[PDB]
């Protein structure tokens, strides 16, 4: 039926993910980078008895296995688009739907498994080096972060990919969104006559208060802002699916 | 699924105006017409692509639609036997192994199904393709030029081993391609395409009246010759000036030519002047580009 | 530019056999042969970017090449008639107004000449591509398949336009493409290629076109039919495959049924037709598959 | 004649570039980050009188442009392989050399509007700011620098792109090599017994030399390194006319 069909699809997006060199490439990366930058920023700042801090260790994983996550996740998305198999598969209204809910799965489960390589990453990292372990409730809140931002990328991505057909274009807005609101932010807010306010506005527009709280290392969040997420990402999926139902290519 | 009154428009230009199609006790349709006329967009609108139709389409949700969109759809970095085992669990029921087995077998794919499809050839492209979209175990097979990448030779193969397929399972199959000498050898009807319209339908059994073929005789022969043909079959044009006799078209010339070897006549000449795709197609559109 | 005993191997795969070849009194020859059989490595082979043949080739310095290999080759980014002005300075001696303007007016690519190529279409970038190459007002002109997906208005206008400049520039062309029909369209004299070599050279120089008869008929009378008229009309050529006889031409078949009924063997199919490459073709490449 | 042809295919390969607006968002990207860097770098962690010392902006400016400059590069250069035009230019034995000639060309003309392109914008930068400037002697030997990176590395790259005929590993791989020595060096090269020796002994290898030597703020060569890198530049420039004229496509 068509729920075998999606859950097929989920689970062969997977399985393409894993039998890649790059997916394995980026591991080694990231955990050499991670693993030099823990070094430097607590073993030899201060000359200690080789105490090491999480928060920045926790901060750096996350950052840079998000940008690593969000580009495979733009890769995976925009595939099909760039070989244009996806003309294959955009025939009837119940495939066009259970491809929406299929992709959504594939999203669902591919930032779980990311957040399972930084649990891991992080765990062996914590049994090398000698400190206090974080609580188990600070990951899955963490895990639902993860989810959150990258069900929130990826679907406006989707509807970016849908408007214009065309691959450089994503990875290039992909890459301009991640790095230059951060980029931009400080340079510019303490200027004006307005930037308190502005600040506090940046607090809704969930592009902006995504990413600032992305470089943080610990994240907290008012019922507004989980409102407005949860209701962003739910119009944005019902967005997708009249868009995809109503396109012709 | 039939199509009744489909117009399909782009701003201010008129892609598709007030189309009818159905299949009616027919086989293999051949769509022919002119480079940007909206043989596309007529095959998206036949297959589920477009959305926008403006009309009414009724298709049954139990059969499965396979096509080609003329150039190939496949996984470049990857090779061909994952792109055949992702559309069928994707696209199809399911995936067996007898039946795959054999759609593999009769294609001729076994020494390269393993390799990448990025090391292919395009005729080796053109044939994943049909394969891909065949694996859907559709009810209807669209195929926008399957053959342009491949030789006649080739092309005879594919279509042979295509017909076959056409009567090992009960399919129908929609096709679009130029080369109508290529069409004209395996085919049950052809559809013209002309202004953004359908001008002319031609069913290729029935024949239409159009096609001729001339026979000329002796003149002591000639009275008994047209006694017998107007006693068989029906008569258009007689030209006694001429000497030339019209009868319809004919497949197979064995039993006229027969008939006349077993009671002692030989004409003196034999042709045809018929009315083929190269000839409507031809007449029909040296008016707009000429 | 002739090729002299040229014999090219990939390891052990064999792919050129001892060939020569020379523009001898023709002006657009044409090259036929299956897919993946060695037809791109030949057009390799004939303009110049492979160099270990162990041979010689003969080409002069003074004469330039343009070309055209299976995809059109063109800047994708840029514009179509940036194309043209960068490829006229690389590969040709310069810019002439009234010469360009002439060649865009003829292929008929104004209307869309300054826009971008990644709006076209696969026909209209291809002849781009081919205006591209000539462009380089070549002395020698190859193309590989330059009709691929164009209709026949199109593949015809396009040819005849060609001609137009056979005879607005001493040029010589050849043409490796399918589409045997559209080369008797435009072509004067064929080789045809199979295991590296020209197996048959048919050269057509006035509009004789040696019309023939076609005798379809089964093995174990075929043989003795073929041999009893070898006896007694005299035969040019021979085809065995399609059955193609040629005697001499002849107004009158009493004699040819009158013969063929004392010899008690009977004919599936007769006709007489123009004859065309695609016989010869068959009988030359139905070896490998059969 | 094939002066022209050359001349006028290094001022059309100029012209390509001077007309898409990724070199002018390249130029404003680095503009902004060595503007951000240096007023970071000079005016912020000791409090001066605004005093700038240019060194360290000199550095960052070379080292930021070099990597652009060196990724613009290889894009030319591999714009036709990757397009698959570059079998339309392979056509005669004087054309293939032609072609080779014209390419390295193409690589000392890129090289000089770099070259100018990094004194215009360090004038700027002067210009906004105050200080001591530097002499025109460095810049001269800087643009001999600018020379000597460029045709060395393109025409490595260059015999890779014909060996090869792929782009996507040219990419990853020019990435690599230009990024992979001053990451890898503190890590591995303090370890051995054999470090003090093999880092004299580097100071003779050309990757490991001119990549270490892109970070520094002054160059300094000895007549064995001189003599060294500019015959490598003529052998890899003799062997691309010979691979070219020999190689079957």
């Amino acid at each position: 039926r068509g729920s075998h069909r999606i859950l097929n699809l989920v689970k062969y997006d997977l399985y393409s993910i894993f039998k890649s060199p790059l997916t394995y490439l980026a591991i080694l990366v990231v955990s050499s980078l991670i693993a030099t930058q823990s070094i430097l920023m607590a073993n030899s700042m201060d000359n200690p008895k080789h105490i090491i801090v999480y928060g920045s260790v926790f901060a750096a994983a996350k950052w840079l296995l998000l940008i690593i996550g969000l580009m495979f996740v733009v890769k995976t998305i925009t595939r099909d688009f760039s070989q244009g198999t996806i003309q294959l598969y955009m025939s009837k209204v119940k495939t066009r739907v259970g491809y929406i809910i299929s992709k959504t799965i594939s999203i669902i489960l591919i930032s779980i498994l990311f957040a399972l390589i930084h649990y891991v990453i992080l765990i062996v990292v914590q049994a090398s080096s000698n400190g206090k372990n974080l609580a188990f409730s600070k990951y899955v809140d963490n895990l639902w972060f993860f989810l959150i931002f990258l069900l929130f990328f990826g679907l406006f991505l989707f509807l970016i990919t849908l408007a214009s057909q065309k691959t450089a274009m994503i990875f290039s807005l992909g890459v301009f969104l991640v790095l230059i609101v951060p980029f931009i932010k400080p340079f510019i807010t303490f200027i004006p006559r307005y930037g308190e306010k502005v600040l506090d506005a940046f607090d809704y527009i969930p592009f902006a208060y995504l990413t600032d709280k992305m470089i943080s290392s610990n994240f907290d969040f008012s019922n507004w802002q989980w409102v407005i997420s949860l209701g962003s990402i739910v119009i944005f999926f019902i967005l997708n699916i009249l868009y995809v139902a109503k396109k012709d290519i | 699924m039939k199509l009744e009154h489909i117009t399909k428009k782009y701003g201010s230009n008129v892609v598709l105006n007030d189309i009818d199609f159905d299949f009616g006790d027919s086989r293999i349709v051949g769509l022919i017409g002119k480079n940007g006329v909206g043989k596309t967009t007529v095959m998206k609108v036949m297959n589920g692509n477009i959305i926008k139709f403006d009309g009414k389409v009724d298709i049954d949700n139990a059969d499965n639609i396979g096509f080609l969109i003329e150039h190939p759809k496949l996984y470049d970095n990857k090779s061909g036997l994952y792109n055949l085992k992702l559309f069928a669990q994707v696209l199809g029921k399911g995936f067996d192994k007898a039946y795959t087995d054999k759609i593999i077998d009769a294609f001729g794919m076994r020494p390269y199904i393993k390799k990448k499809v990025k090391k292919y050839s395009m005729g080796m492209k053109q044939k994943l393709a049909i394969a891909v979209s065949l694996m859907n175990k559709p009810k209807f097979l669209i195929l926008d030029e399957p053959t342009n990448g491949m030789d006649p030779d080739g092309s005879i193969d594919v279509l042979t081993t295509i017909k076959s397929l056409v009567n090992e399972l009960d399919m129908r199959i929609l096709i679009s391609s130029h080369k109508l000498e290529d069409i004209e050898l395996i085919c049950d009807r052809a559809v013209f395409l002309r202004d953004g319209h359908f001008v002319q339908d031609v069913n290729m059994e029935e024949g239409v009246a159009s096609d001729t073929t001339i026979v000329t005789v002796d003149h002591k022969d000639f009275d008994r010759t047209e006694k017998y043909l107007a006693e068989h079959f029906q008569l258009q044009n007689v030209d006694k000036a001429d000497g030339h006799l019209m009868i319809n078209a004919q497949k197979n010339y064995q039993v006229i030519l027969k008939a006349l070897s077993e009671l002692d006549i030989y004409p003196k000449y034999i042709e045809t002047r018929k009315s083929s795709l190269r000839d409507t197609y031809f007449n029909i559109n040296q008016r707009g580009d000429k």
